[PDB]
């Protein structure tokens, strides 16, 4: 299974 | 075309993911 990184917020929409 | 809150973004390792901004969850596969 492809490694899932804990959600970090990138530029908001 | 792309649902509100859904974003197609890539990680610097070359991995693309859909981030849903309302639930703020990382989704790898297309929910359709």
């Amino acid at each position: 299974r492809l490694d899932l990184p804990p959600y970090e917020t990138f530029e908001d929409l | 075309f792309l649902p509100p809150g859904w974003e197609m973004r890539i990680a610097p390792n070359g991995r693309p993911f859909f981030i849903d901004h309302n639930t703020k969850t990382t989704t790898w596969e297309d929910p359709r």
